[PDB]
């Protein structure tokens, strides 16, 4: 934040806060679950390998 | 809610904004209902990255497009419905499950 | 992040590429990162010679 006047920086707004973004879709930390398919459980724990 | 989606790209760029928020506020409270949208061809394909007068406005009424129709519906409350002339010629980007 | 496996590829190319380039960036910035890219069989094809 600047004052318009002078061209200064008198004060800092916060780091990010700004939504909307690039090679969407884009998301962190999905809460959809690997026992959505079930009965190929050691397909699961081959790819957690 | 009749609205063509020529005219959700307009002149001069970042015109705009405005159109595609006030689509799905306007649903959500004339509801039930039952917005349609309309024919997608060039304005929910894909773009450059950029040539930048062309290319910038639709990518940003694409962003703005998505997020809220994504929003509203988990489940119904304001149904969408839509339509298009062809959906060989669109890339995914709507053709997404979301 | 996900790359869907049809914008892969036109009949003179580039943004093919230019979509794997710009995944490759977001993943970096945001270590750790997984690329889902489905589906790999529209950028990938037999060797010839």
């Amino acid at each position: 934040a600047l004052n318009q006047q002078t061209l200064a920086i008198v004060n800092v707004l916060p780091t990010s806060k700004d939504p909307m973004v690039y090679g969407f879709e884009v998301e962190e930390k999905p809460e959809v679950s690997y026992e959505d398919i079930g009965g190929l459980d050691v397909q699961i724990e081959e790819i957690r390998e | 809610i009749r609205v063509v989606g020529s005219e959700f790209v307009q002149k001069y760029i970042g015109e705009g904004a405005r159109l595609v928020r006030e689509v799905f506020q306007l649903a959500k409270e004339k509801a039930p209902s039952i917005i349609f949208i309309d024919e997608l061809d060039a304005i929910a394909a894909r773009r450059t990255n950029s040539d930048t007068s062309g290319d910038r406005e639709v990518q940003r009424t694409m962003m703005q497009l998505l997020a809220e129709l994504d929003g509203f519906d988990p489940r119904g409350d304001v149904k969408v419905i839509g339509a298009t002339n062809r959906i060989d010629i669109l890339d995914p980007a709507i053709l997404r499950p979301g």
